[PDB]
């Protein structure tokens, strides 16, 4: 449990806007916030281009450091609307985002190339749900875990690519079980 | 887009 883990990351307990670094920069991945009871933000990120051809919308973190951690789990809460469910004629509709990280001892990199990016996995809504209670709703979100290693830098960035879906991000967490 | 956003509830 919480016990046994560092969390490296977590974007449900960032004060203030994220200010991940989004490629391109308006018009892709954008920044929504969802008001929980206590009227504080709970910090989305969100795109669905789905009526657009060739979408290519990158997402990254900042750096997070590994703090001697070879191994870490990458935990994703997330909803998407399936292709089925969006009116309109959508050919590349898509219904998966895929997850990637690049290792740094720099901690303030600018323009990451595509191409240094390593690829975690495609992500899907799948079996695995989880509840969060804010008060007026109870948001259903799917819910992944994915672990990366082994991890060699000081730290490392994450990154979220959409090629044509529809999807929001609501909480990232990344973190460490500790011996 | 946005075609939809997630608010709760997805609205498009």
């Amino acid at each position: 449990g919480p016990g046994n883990e560092v969390t490296l990351l977590d974007s449900r307990s960032v004060q203030g806007e994220l200010g991940w670094i989004a490629s391109p920069l308006e018009g892709g991945w954008e920044e929504v916030s969802i008001m929980d009871e206590k009227n504080t933000p709970i910090r989305t990120y969100q795109v669905c281009n789905v009526m657009e051809p060739s979408q290519n919308n990158w997402l990254r973190t900042d750096w997070i450091t590994r703090e001697g951690a070879q191994r870490v789990y990458i935990e994703i809460k997330f909803t998407l609307r399936d292709c089925n469910s969006l009116p309109g004629v959508m050919g590349t509709c898509k219904e998966t985002f895929n997850l990637y990280y690049y290792e740094s001892d720099n901690d303030k990199e600018r323009f990451i190339r595509e191409n240094q990016f390593v690829k975690i996995d495609t992500i899907a809504a799948d079996e695995s749900f989880t509840q969060v209670d804010i008060g007026d709703r109870i948001m259903k979100l799917n819910t992944e875990i994915r672990d990366v290693g082994p991890l060699s830098k000081k730290g490392f960035y994450l990154a979220f690519q959409d090629v044509g879906a529809c999807i929001a991000l609501v909480s990232v967490r990344v973190f460490y079980k500790k011996a | 887009x946005p075609y939809c956003v997630y608010r709760x509830s997805w609205s498009c």
